[PDB]
């Protein structure tokens, strides 16, 4: 899905959506992935996307 | 003894008579819906 996944993602962008994803959050990703995780799997607030 | 009897006929005296009851509504109309978000690119 990754291919689709960029376009997706830059067209949420583009509408204002704060989207977080692997790829464009590396940097912080890199840190902790899990601790990454769990910081918008904890949230009851972010909605999550799911590529099928 | 012809006086013994007469032969009576029965009438239903207190007849009466009335009108149906019919329903109606009053008045009619329909506002519209809203619908619709723009695409993006």
């Amino acid at each position: 899905t990754a291919m689709e996944v960029v376009k997706f993602v830059n067209f949420l962008l583009v509408n204002g959506f704060q989207t977080a994803i692997d790829i464009f959050e590396d940097r912080i990703r890199g840190i902790d992935i899990i601790k990454w995780m769990e910081r918008y799997l904890r949230d009851k607030t972010v909605m999550i996307i799911v590529a099928i | 003894a012809e006086e013994g009897a007469l032969v009576a006929a029965v009438e239903p005296g207190p007849l009466a008579d009335g009108a149906a009851v019919r329903l109606a509504l009053a008045g009619e109309g329909e506002a519209c819906p809203l619908l619709g978000s723009p695409g993006a690119g």
